[PDB]
């Protein structure tokens, strides 16, 4: 709808830094010296009603070379945004496409990519299988923005939480359910039991014939205070260009945005800890050609089920 | 005049002079409005800097008339019928008058024989009937069941109109009587008399198919737009569609020639006068496209 | 006080007509989305690949505006239950298109056609929306066929309830949605009053009032007939939202002087006794009844 | 599994019939002058376990020419014993392929093609769908066996399968959706109230950019006693190659072929109808990229509702 798209417009945080990634990203591609010849080839993927595209008008203005945009968008009501723009304001420099990037037929080569496809735990929303079906239309000395991408997770305590999730039970379905799937929240009454330690990382462009966006992970987290585990929470960082990066984490989290809130992955039963004892968990991100899922266990210091088996309960489509 | 031209091109109709008449709407974007423009060389549009007169109109054209000489009939979105007249020496055009009679958009116009009365017909699928010097309906006729799509004058008889809906009617008219209405598969879309004579006329389906008033024959993939008589003194007939295309057609309904030129909805044809092999059509890709028939 | 809305069919700049339509005192305008003479193809080429944009963009009014003051309208020439299958399917796509952007846009309610018998496709195609804002059903009261004049020899003029099967068919295709109402288009002649009563129990939400039944007073205002009165008390009890539709006849007189008299007519009512009173917000509230014997109260 | 595979096998008409289609058709495609020259090309997609193989073979035989066999089978399985049975016996002759049809990218053209899937509704396994991603590797003067199909509806009433769909009920969904989707049923205790009506019809090739396997159809069925309505059923007749054809309509149905038993549609509530007057019936056949389902819903002589809306209950999945 239009009122998410400009909810997500209000933080002017994260389209600053991504301004300030590709000011830097043209200064070091093409030299002071054929400032008029070399004209760079953009494009954003996931474009929207176009703040991105402005934000890299934009820095090439203040970086003082030339570009060439190309925007692509597969919802046709924000390409008739994106088209009422174009005609009024920015014109020939941007060709608009309503298409999907993974099934365009590209003009020409880009040297420059860009996407906002981040969710509250990183890959949550697709971005590598989409990035991946579009590398091929990026040359060798390429490069992506973002580049890099890395999840957390930890572990909580709240009973406000279970009760919640218990209420979030629904009528012709497992009843169950609701503890195999994952919830946005703000989180505010909770204890956090240990600090937060990485899970999955992701790498673009990835130059390797085994492409696998399957992933295994296992961690553990010491305990020193007696409680119940009600389940984890999750968090991500990312690298947009070397220095310039963005963060949800409690630690390191960037001033002013709150374009994100966290991830909150459940348990089906409630499990008792002492001080000294240390959880382990296991996470699995898995796939098939239709969709993508979790799954998620606890072994020590005792064991639980599987949660989500076959996506049953919660899928990403493709 | 106005600094651009709008994109949708919808009318076009040579007078005896050889000049020539053209209607443009906006139809997406910020404003939906219209406009007029008079070019004496035609080959020179649709460019607007090289016209002779245009102006501007409050809201979208759907249709017009050359009202003999100085005189244009307007149908708008507006739901009104409107009156231009040219200024002497054709160096502008200004609006003689504006009724607002129809409740819904008026799709159809045409002038009858005398050049003094006129009817009209709507979405709100009423036929009204003008006089064009005092600037009153002298009627207004609710005889079909829904959306009027063509009325015809006969250019013999200054008391008789055709008419057909999307009802699935096709009726004579005659106001000399009381009763004035009479009636005569697939829904109708365009009308056109024949010249000579007097009883005979064309009328265009739904489906593609032409007929001749029986005898038909099928032309087109799309819906038949219009329908249009050659100057000739045996004329030829001239016919366009949804599906892009055009094709002029002899005296038994065979296939003489067929155009490709187009991108995107034909919408109006016109014979020059001075050359009665020449023929002009327009679309909604902005083209003005001449063509030299055999 | 009661609240109306205005219909229009030709909207030049969306924001001086809406000023102006608040101005003459009107709460929301009734509109189209897509331009109404502008046919999509969307199957055959070469015009399949139209250069866009194909509509005005969301960005010239506000959220809030957008979602109080705008009814959205289906553009007259999609018919999905005509009988050759290119329109058809075409129709159906169109369709979708439109309300797929309403929905973007936020719209609080869409206004859809009943002018025949046969309607099976168009709510086969609403349903699978559905599954996927509220949508007023424009049915009138009698058909357009039973309302012409006898001015046709050689095709004479002549029952009642068959503009009521129509939306009882509808409906039941539906299968009794709750996002589904009854919007009902009133005209010079009026029904029975068992047939009035009919429409009682339907989920009737505005009601349609052109410009062409309201009379002119000696003073050269607008007033109605005594038996469209008894009719529009009627439905004041109710609660529907009034529209009027078509072109001000009586130039003399602006919108504004219309309204005023539905206010006149809204004040001067019987008004409500201490029942009616204290049975102010049940309405249609269901309860479980009291058992003072095995619980305590 | 390997038991469904040997019921299938067992019914001799069938394969007799399709012997002699083949055999019809290359005594038609080659003279009898160049018996030893023109070697023709076929391929068997959706090859099980390779009983039309050995009926291609027994065929060309008979008739005494030459051919080359193509066979394609996307279930791994099945191909363990196609490779047992080549490496023993067929040999050279035939080459095997494990793929899907839509996938597969074949060395050469076919002269003919050949295949079984049809269920008791002809279309409602996608033979369509997948003869249509495989007529491209088919040449131009190329044959498809089948090359025709017909479905066919007819209504009936019967208290004890309404009573069988009614125990058809089961927790964690919709308490309806035992009765917006379809069944394969030996009809024996039932009523039938008219004849049968032909629904939709394919034949391949499809030699038309507008390839839409989407259908809708309206039925009227006469009447001429009281009763009551409780449902539809189906059925199909095919036309392999000219005069050999294949057909469980109850009027028509071939002799001791016994592959397929009647397919039901129901509807949710009984309809009381009377003499004179007409039930009509309205189907469709719809699809996305994902699946294909259908919806249908009686108009005379009372309304019903649209059954199984977006594949809410029934899905073929692609
Ligand atoms: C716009 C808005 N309001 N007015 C005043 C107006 O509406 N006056 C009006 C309306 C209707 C009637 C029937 C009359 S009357 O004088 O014929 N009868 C009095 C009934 C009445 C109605 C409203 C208030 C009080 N009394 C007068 C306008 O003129 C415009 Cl343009």
């Amino acid at each position: 709808e239009s009122q998410t798209y400009e909810v997500f417009e209000k933080d002017p945080i994260k389209y600053s830094q991504y301004q300030q990634a590709i000011y830097k990203c043209l200064l070091d591609r093409v030299p002071e010296e054929e400032k008029d010849t070399n004209v760079q080839v953009l494009m954003v993927l996931g474009a929207g009603r176009g703040p991105l595209v402005n934000a890299s008008l934009r820095a090439a203005k203040q970086a003082d070379r030339r570009i060439k945009l190309y925007a692509v968008e597969k919802n046709p009501n924000a390409v008739v945004t994106l088209e009422n723009w174009q005609f009024e304001e920015w014109g020939s420099q941007v060709t608009v496409v309503s298409s999907d990037m993974r099934e365009w037929v590209a003009p020409e080569k880009a040297d420059i990519i860009v996407s906002e496809l981040l969710g509250s735990f990183a890959d949550n929303e697709l971005s590598p299988e989409c990035l991946d079906g579009a590398q091929h239309f990026l040359k060798d000395d390429g490069v992506s923005i973002p580049g890099e991408y890395t999840s957390f997770l930890a572990p909580i305590s709240s009973s406000k939480l279970y009760n919640e999730v218990r209420a979030c039970r629904e009528k012709d379905r497992d009843p169950e359910a609701q503890f195999e799937m994952p919830y946005v929240v703000r989180l505010h009454n909770f204890h956090q039991l240990s600090a937060p330690q990485p899970c999955f990382t992701f790498s673009h462009p990835n130059r390797d014939p085994m492409i696998d966006n399957n992933r295994y992970c296992t961690l553990e987290f010491p305990v020193e205070v007696n409680t119940v585990l009600h389940g984890f929470a999750g968090y991500f960082e990312t690298v947009l260009y070397q220095d310039i990066t963005l963060s949800i984490r409690p630690e390191t989290h960037s001033p002013g945005m709150f374009s994100w809130f966290p991830i909150l992955f459940p348990i089906k039963q409630p499990i008792t800890v002492r001080e000294g004892q240390t959880i382990c968990v296991r996470f699995w991100r898995c796939s098939n050609s239709k969709k993508v899922w979790y799954e998620w266990a606890v072994t020590a210091p005792v064991c639980s089920a599987i949660h989500n088996p076959t996506g049953r309960s919660y899928t990403i489509g493709l | 005049a106005p600094a651009c031209m709008e994109r949708q091109l919808e009318a076009a109709r040579y007078r005896s002079d050889g000049a020539l008449l053209l209607g443009a709407s906006s139809l997406s974007g910020r404003c939906w409005a219209g406009s007029l423009w008079l070019f004496k060389d035609p080959c020179a549009a649709p460019n607007e800097g090289f016209c002779s007169a245009g102006v501007q109109t409050e809201a979208g054209v759907a249709d017009l008339t050359w009202v003999g000489e100085r005189g244009i009939l307007v149908a708008s979105d507006s739901g009104a019928v409107e009156l231009w007249e040219l200024d002497e020496n054709e160096t502008l055009i200004v609006s003689k008058f504006c009724k607002y009679e129809h409740d819904d958009i008026v799709s159809t116009v045409s002038v009858l024989s005398s050049g003094t009365q006129a009817v009209s017909g709507s979405k709100d699928i009423c036929i009204k009937v003008w006089d064009l010097a005092q600037q009153v309906v002298l009627s207004s006729y609710r005889a079909h069941a829904a959306q009027v799509t063509c009325v015809a004058a006969s250019p013999h008889k200054d008391s008789v109109f055709l008419s057909c809906s999307e009802d699935n009617r096709i009726l004579l008219w005659d106001t000399r009587c009381p009763k004035p209405a009479s009636q005569i598969g697939y829904l109708p879309t365009s009308l056109a008399w024949h010249p000579q004579q007097s009883e005979v006329f064309v009328f265009g389906d739904e489906n593609g198919t032409v007929s001749l008033v029986v005898l038909s024959s099928a032309v087109h993939s799309q819906c038949v737009t219009g329908l249009v008589f050659s100057p000739h003194s045996v004329p030829f007939l001239a016919s366009l569609s949804e599906d892009c295309s055009l094709a002029v057609l002899d005296s038994s309904l065979s296939e003489l020639f067929r155009s490709q030129a187009h991108r995107d909805f034909v919408r109006d044809a016109t014979w020059s006068p001075l050359n009665h092999s020449l023929l002009t059509t327009v679309g909604w890709d902005h083209q003005v496209v001449h063509h030299v028939v055999p | 006080r009661v609240s109306s809305g205005r219909d229009l069919n030709c909207v030049p700049e969306i924001a001086d007509t809406l000023g102006a339509v608040a101005k003459q005192g009107f709460d929301f305008l009734c509109m189209p989305v897509f331009h109404p003479r502008f046919k999509r193809e969307f199957i055959q080429e070469p015009a399949k690949n139209r250069p866009g944009p194909q509509t005005r963009s969301d960005l010239l009014l506000s959220g809030r505006d957008w979602n109080t003051l705008i009814v959205g309208k289906l553009s007259p020439w999609i018919r999905p239950d005509s009988k050759v299958e290119k329109i058809r399917r075409n129709s159906e796509a169109a369709m979708l298109q439109e309300l797929n952007f309403g929905a973007y846009l936020g719209l609080p309610a869409f206004l859809l056609p009943l002018n025949q018998e046969d309607n099976t496709n168009l709510a086969r195609v609403l349903t699978n929306h559905i599954h996927t804002s509220m949508f007023w059903m424009r049915v009138p009261l009698v058909a357009p066929e039973d309302l012409r004049d006898d001015i046709i020899e050689n095709a004479p003029t002549t029952g009642e309830e068959k503009t009521w099967m129509w939306w009882h068919n509808f409906r039941t295709l539906c299968d009794y949605s709750k996002r589904i109402a009854v919007a009902l288009e009133i005209g010079a002649d009026l029904p029975s009053n068992h047939v009035i009563d009919r429409w009682l129990g339907e989920p009737i939400k505005a009601a349609i009032l052109p410009t062409s039944i309201f009379l002119t007073n000696k003073k050269g205002f607008p007033v109605l007939s005594k038996m469209h009165q008894r009719l529009i008390f009627r439905l004041l009890k109710l609660e529907v939202q009034f529209i009027i539709t078509g072109t001000n006849h009586h130039s003399e007189k602006e919108f504004c002087s219309y309204l005023q008299y539905l206010e006149y007519l809204s004040q001067n009512r019987p008004p409500p006794n201490a029942y009616e009173l204290f049975a102010k917000g049940y309405e249609d509230y269901l309860q479980s009844p009291l058992q003072p014997l095995m619980d305590n109260l």
